[PDB]
Order: C-alpha cells, then structure tokens, then sequence
C-alpha cells in the first residue's frame, strides 16, 4: 500500500494495478472518476522509466514535463520520442 | 571571414527585375535572471528552451495599429485535462 | 575541410588492377551510465 521499490513517487501496488494523478499526487485508480476525464495508468514498479525515455513514470503521468510534448507521451507506456527526418526540396549546382 | 557567394546564373537574374528576399527562420537570445548575489545573468538562459512550451499552452493575439504591431501569448486551459487549473478568461479579457 | 590527397605514382597504380584496402586500427566511443538524477550520460565514459 506504501512501498516504492523504484523510488519514482508511485507505490508498487498503484503501478501494478491502475493509478491516476490528482493535485500532483498519485492516487489509486477508481472507475468512479473515469468520466471526469482522468486516465488510468499502469507502469513497471521495478523501473522508474518504464518506456526508457528521459522522463520517469511520475513525471509523465503528472504532466510535470515539457508542455510541448504530446499528451500521448504522458502515458508511461508511450515514449516521449522525436522522429526527425530531412526532405530535399531542390538542388542548385554552381559550376566553378 | 567568408563572404556570401552567388553563382553566374543567380547574378544574371539579379541583373533583371529579380530581387532577393529575406526570411527569418528563427532567433536565438537570452533572458535575465538574478543569481545568488544581486547580479543579473543572461548567459545560459536560452529563450529557445521556452519557445515550444509557450506556443503549446497559449493563444496568439496580434494587434495591428497600421504602423506598429504587437504580438502576445496568453495562457489558456487544455480542453480535456481535468488537472489543468489555468483560469478561464474571455477573448475580451485576454485582449485587455 | 581538407580532402584526402594521393600523388601521381599512386594515381597511376589506381589506373590499373591495384585497389585501395581499408583497415580499421581502432574505434573510440562511449558507454551510458545514470548520473545522480535519472539522466543517462555518455560524455566522459570512454570505452577505450
Ligand atoms: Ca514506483
Ligand atoms: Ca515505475
């Protein structure tokens, strides 16, 4: 009920079962507040960063990260991860 | 130390109606904070660390008086998030 | 900024059956560790 093996501010019991974040505190998930817009999160109780990104499970779930990160990556299972590509639009040749 | 070159074809184009346009793609710069002493520091305080974030949580408002322009960013609540406690204001209040 | 030159004798050799071989003598690189925070660092962590 109160045990944080990975020391990420979310108890093991809460990570195994569901949890959500209210007022910056992880609370045990209840279906009663699914319809108020809260999302059910799960994560590894042995990993602080379940998705392997630079942010911990608590940082992601609580939204205490860069606000430009898409809300998808607030889920501990979904990595905060930029996918950057380059496209060429034209090429100019200067014959010397 | 190195001047900006153009090739012969581009030079020929300039020897006609054709004009070079300038577009600004981005601007780097610093903001000021006070350190442990009374000094103001603007050295590691990069504005580009906040541009993405500010643009993600704001609404854009631009006032054009004909001669001058003023651009603003006003914080607004995220629609679906129950944990977003940004106060709600009207467009009129935001403009004021 | 500086291209890899060869001399005239070497160029003449290349204009024949002779082929340049590549051998790797060593490779530098880093490994990852976690710092006092949760961050992964790979900057002073030299494999060599
Ligand atoms: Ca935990
Ligand atoms: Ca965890």
């Amino acid at each position: 009920e109160d045990l944080d093996t990975d020391n990420d501010n979310i108890p093991d019991a809460y990570e195994k079962n569901g949890y959500t974040i209210k007022d910056s505190i992880a609370v045990k998930w209840n279906d009663s507040f699914a319809e108020q817009g809260y999302k059910k999160y799960v994560s590894s109780y042995l990993e602080s960063n379940t998705a392997g990104d630079p942010y911990t499970d608590y940082q992601k779930a609580s939204g205490s990260i860069d606000k430009a990160i898409k809300l998808e990556a607030r889920d501990p299972l979904v990595a905060a991860y930029p996918v950057v590509g380059v496209g060429m639009e034209n090429l100019i040749i200067s014959t010397n | 130390a190195r001047l900006i070159p153009i090739n012969y074809d581009q030079l020929k184009k300039l020897d006609s109606g054709k004009q070079i346009k300038l577009e600004t793609t981005q601007v780097s710069g610093n903001y000021g904070t006070k350190n442990s002493q009374g000094q103001i520091i603007t050295e590691g305080n990069s504005w580009s660390n906040y541009i993405s974030q500010i643009d993600s949580v704001s609404a854009s408002i631009i006032l054009d008086t004909g001669s001058q322009t003023f651009e603003r960013r006003v914080a607004a609540k995220e629609q679906g998030n129950p944990e977003d406690k940004t106060p709600e204001i009207t467009i009129g209040e935001a403009i004021k």
